[PDB]
RNA sequence: AGCACAGUCUUAACGAUGGAUGUCUUGGUUCCUACAGCGAUGAAGGCCGCAGCAAAAUGCGAUACGCAAUGAAAAUUGCAGUGACUGAAUCAUCAGAAUGCUGAAUGUAAACUACACCAAUUCCCUGGGAAUAGUGGUACUCCUACAGAAA
RNA sequence: UUGUGUUGAAGCGAAAUACGUGAGUUUUCGUGGAACAUCUCCCUAGUGCAGAUCUUGGUGGAAGUAGCAACUAUUCAAAUGAGAACUUUGAAGACUGAAGUGGAGAAGGGUUUCUUGUCAACUGUGAUUGAACAAGAGUUAGCCGCUCCUAAGGGAUAGCU
RNA sequence: ACGGACCAAGGAGUCUAGCAAAUGUGCAAGUGUAUAUGAUUCUUUAAACAUUUUACGCAUAAUUAAUG
RNA sequence: UAAAGCUAAAUAUAUGUAGGAGACCGAUAGCAAACAAGUACCGUGAGGGAAAGAUGAAAUAGUACUCAGGAAUGAGCAAU
RNA sequence: GAUGUUAGGAGGGCAAAUCCGCCGAAUUUAAGCAUAUAAUUAAGCGGAAGAAAAGAAAAUAACUAUGAUUCCUUUAGUAACGGCGAGUGAACAAGGACCAGCUCAAACGGUUAAUCCUUCGUUUGGUGCAAACCUUUCGACGGAAUUGUCGUU
């Protein structure tokens, strides 16, 4: 078999399991089973594992900007009340 | 170049007016740069930061009267309430949190803590 | 020292002191002023403005006097009229002297200054 | 290949964006090249 | 103008190669103290953007390396330009304003910028006068109240 | 504890009428360019390397050696250029031989397309060439597709577990 | 017989628990202030100091399956 | 005095943020990461996962000028 | 009982060190191994908070008795368990830290649900430059509720 089992096979190795997947953007979306390996993407869960303690780190709650959080963030220490403004000059 | 205290006077039609002559002149700057110039290229920071102050402004006047249409009637939208914290909106409000069934009420106020210096 | 709020921490010191904002760089790159300014007024130091006139004390020209240029607050340096110097090039720049080694003479004072020396007194 | 998805198109053109050199007068105040033979997207 | 055989091996001097040693150190680590949740008011995460000359990271969100406001307060600078003589240039602060597309993602979908249906919607001026196919809304479960039909 | 340092510290290199049985210590000269000891006592430890088919990084002899032999085959002149067997043009001679290194597409790739530049590396010989590098540019649909239908199938609604 | 081409750096009896023996030290029919408190204790101080104006451990007695 | 219910304190904290310390590590160490590090890169994928710090006081002293070179470079009576 | 894009609201996801539920191994130890051990651990699934959980006795004692929970010192490597092997192993008391108690149900009140909530309001205040907040008692119109709200203990 020329299309055997290493380098000729490989030459048959087109045509993608996983695509982009919307949501992780980790390109692990399973197309024909139209699942996230590294999300479960359509179950509303986010797929991590205690036994993956590297794969949790590297996509935690710190790792990427947090829009709405670090804003947040100070307004305890401050205490303001919402709506309120400094006085003016 | 136009900074803010000049602006919160006027009204908002002449905002409005402001604004699109603003946007005019940095589309003329884009067309410029995109036609081979680099004479008024920096030009145009300045432009949109003028932009942004106006629309900045005009923001705050329309936020002002839509406070002033919604002023109390209980219900307001999600917007004018009060932004914070979900689990702090969930939360008991603090004269909730002290309401006392009546007997414990009465207790409260006849056997007080008292203070009592001891000597 | 004696507050434990504040870090003695020479790394943390050091961090603050580089990567400081503007603010505090301006703070920091201030100069004694000379015998009759402190006599004057009773601060013995400044924040060090662009028209000031200071007096060079250590470093290779210690004593040229002269209108301070510019100061950079990047590189924590001012820069005096005629400390002149040549590049390889030939490009007449002015070379950078940091405030500890300077002692300013005359004094640029706008409303701000005035305000600082009211606050001082 | 000559059909793509709106968002993979786009994705390409990112890359592509990101490929480029350093403007040189930035040097005067890139290791993630990518080569389009020697490296794959992986997309 | 001459004279060393060459190679192999050795030693010393002077170099190459390499990055050891030493010296540093905006990093780590540990312990201590302190507080402690974010999200249908759309979170974290992900995409896509955004600079005059701009790749990454950093910051930000069609007001896009920032707006307002406050406190500093004369610069910023690679060039271009913008500023001072203080709501302005730059910092910090950050409470106001704003916050693209997504994502629990929630109108149906999804390798779609595919597709419905209901409101047309929005702005200006003191009831008219202008815009734009644009903007909202519609998930499932549940609770209280209401409704008019069912037994 | 009591000291040495820009009249040059640690380190490193080479040594020395040096000391020690020895681990070592000590000093000289050179480089080096800022720290360094403490043997006065004892405290502490991630404390001493020739090996582990040790780990990591580097460098050898092998060795200018094996080797750079599938796809029949090149040659002449000229141009460009610092420089041309493998850049360009012409002239020969050839091959592919419509089951093609020919035209079109799919998957996959992702700008490799294109012009103008251009040679640090790469293009296992050369190279002025290039799928390299840099600057710009380039993809136009009512009819070609997707978009709609259903298929093997998939994910869900009701429940039920 | 095996491992070792060369060189540099890294590289292997450690730390805790509890027991014992040895030896040092204190006190000695006692000993150890354990938690915790207290102080005119507060860079060091997370140490040091103190012990209220019959705690507990181990030892001081053994032996028995046991009431003892 | 079971088969109903609530409740502060002393307690814990290897997560996050912010402080502060050290008989700790000092770039093959210390976090994997002192640096555009969960980055590059590999794997269809779950995942795997590096290397890489130091000129000088000052580059607002980063190599001008001349000669030889096609140029790189080299040399200098030239230069920081 | 369905039904509603009815009016108003709630849940969903992220994060987890401590925390609460389940679910649940095996390597390992026993010089083999099978009960044991590892371990009511890891992984899995779910759920909270600045802490959680526990908590006001159907408790311990057998004393001259103590008196919610939690935590520390101890009890104690003890009682006990165990191919009585390997190994596992508490509790009370004692000394502290800290200390806080309570309300439903049931009993009672019918010369009357006194309760409770939604919507609409009304008018004294207080801080604020505004924005918002803060409280003040007063009715209506709705409902809910006698299959039980409120007071009394
Ligand atoms: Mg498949
Ligand atoms: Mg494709
Ligand atoms: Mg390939
Ligand atoms: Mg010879
Ligand atoms: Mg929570
Ligand atoms: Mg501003
Ligand atoms: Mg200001
Ligand atoms: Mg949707
Ligand atoms: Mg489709
Ligand atoms: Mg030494
Ligand atoms: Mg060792
Ligand atoms: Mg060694
Ligand atoms: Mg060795
Ligand atoms: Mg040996
Ligand atoms: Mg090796
Ligand atoms: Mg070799
Ligand atoms: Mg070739
Ligand atoms: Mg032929
Ligand atoms: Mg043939
Ligand atoms: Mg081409
Ligand atoms: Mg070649
Ligand atoms: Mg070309
Ligand atoms: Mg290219
Ligand atoms: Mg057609
Ligand atoms: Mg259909
Ligand atoms: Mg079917
Ligand atoms: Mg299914
Ligand atoms: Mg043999
Ligand atoms: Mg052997
Ligand atoms: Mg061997
Ligand atoms: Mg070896
Ligand atoms: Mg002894
Ligand atoms: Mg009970
Ligand atoms: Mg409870
Ligand atoms: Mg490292
Ligand atoms: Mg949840
Ligand atoms: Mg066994
Ligand atoms: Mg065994
Ligand atoms: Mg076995
Ligand atoms: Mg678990
Ligand atoms: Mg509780
Ligand atoms: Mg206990
Ligand atoms: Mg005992
Ligand atoms: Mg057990
Ligand atoms: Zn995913």
């Amino acid at each position: 078999g020329k299309a055997g089992k290493g380098t000729g096979s490989f030459g048959k190795r087109n045509g993608k399991t996983h695509f982009l997947c919307l949501r992780c953007g980790k390109r692990s979306y399973h197309l024909q089973k139209k699942k996230c390996a590294s999300c479960g993407y359509p179950s509303a869960k986010k797929r991590r594992f205690n036994w993956s303690v590297k794969a949790k780190r590297r996509n935690t709650t710190g790792t990427g900007r947090c829009r709405y959080i670090k804003t947040l963030r100070r307004k305890l220490k401050n205490k303001f009340t919402e709506g309120s403004t400094p006085k003016p000059k | 170049n136009v900074k803010a205290y000049e602006l919160r006077t006027l009204k908002k039609k002449e905002l409005l007016d402001k604004l699109d002559e603003l946007k005019k002149e940095l589309s003329g700057l884009r067309i410029s740069k995109a036609l081979g110039n680099s004479a008024k290229n920096s030009k145009i920071h300045g432009v949109r930061k003028n932009v942004a102050r106006v629309l900045t402004v005009y923001n705050q006047k329309r936020k002002m009267e839509l406070r002033q249409l919604y002023k109390n009637k209980k219900f307001k939208p999600y917007n004018l309430r009060k932004k914070l914290t979900k689990n702090k909106r969930l939360q008991l409000s603090p004269k909730q949190k002290a309401a006392m069934t009546l007997r414990q009420k009465k207790k409260v106020q006849n056997f007080p803590q008292r203070k009592y210096l001891v000597v | 020292k004696f507050n434990k709020q504040k870090s003695s921490s020479r790394r943390k010191m050091r961090k603050a002191h580089f990567t400081a904002p503007a603010g505090l760089r301006r703070k920091i790159m201030s100069s004694k002023l000379s015998k009759e300014l402190r006599l004057k007024y009773k601060t013995r130091s400044l924040p060090v403005r662009k028209d000031d006139e200071v007096l060079i004390c250590r470093g290779h020209n210690h004593g040229r006097e002269g209108k301070v240029v510019k100061i950079n607050r990047k590189r924590y340096k001012i820069y005096v009229e005629r400390v002149t110097r040549e590049k390889v090039n030939g490009e007449s720049t002015f070379i950078g002297i940091h405030p500890s080694n300077v002692v300013l003479t005359k004094l640029k004072v706008d409303k701000n200054r005035k305000k600082i020396l009211d606050r001082k007194a | 290949g000559s059909i793509k998805r709106f968002r993979l198109k786009q994705r390409l053109g990112k890359c592509r964006r990101q490929n480029r050199p350093v403007p040189h007068w930035y040097r005067l105040k890139n290791t993630k090249r990518r080569h389009w033979r020697r490296t794959k997207l992986g997309l």
